[PDB]
């Protein structure tokens, strides 16, 4: 599958550039 | 976009607003008020009202009316 993604304490971003699994 | 959502001179509005670990603290206190200038000088603490696990990295603000 190639859905599932990645790149302070409970920070969050969704801007961007991204890598990802398979 | 759109990830989190909450819904619940003669008087001084007073807020703190701050950031720790993507939670965002507001505080406050309402009070009439005599002095016409500015802020009084005297002393009245602010209560919390909202904690909020927002997670955003807030860096600017602006005013709204
Ligand atoms: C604070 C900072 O720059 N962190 C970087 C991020 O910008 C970049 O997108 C990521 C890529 O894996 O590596 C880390």
């Amino acid at each position: 599958n190639y859905n599932y993604l990645y790149r302070k304490p409970f920070e969050r971003d969704i801007s961007t550039p991204l890598q990802s699994y398979g | 976009n759109c990830t989190f959502e909450y819904v619940s001179f003669k008087n001084l509005r007073e807020f703190v607003f701050k950031n720790i670990d993507g939670y965002f603290k507001i505080y406050s206190k309402h009070t009439p008020i005599n002095l016409v200038r500015d802020l009084p000088q005297g002393f009245s603490a602010l209560e919390p009202l909202v904690d909020l696990p927002i997670g955003i990295n807030i860096t600017r603000f602006q005013t709204l009316l």
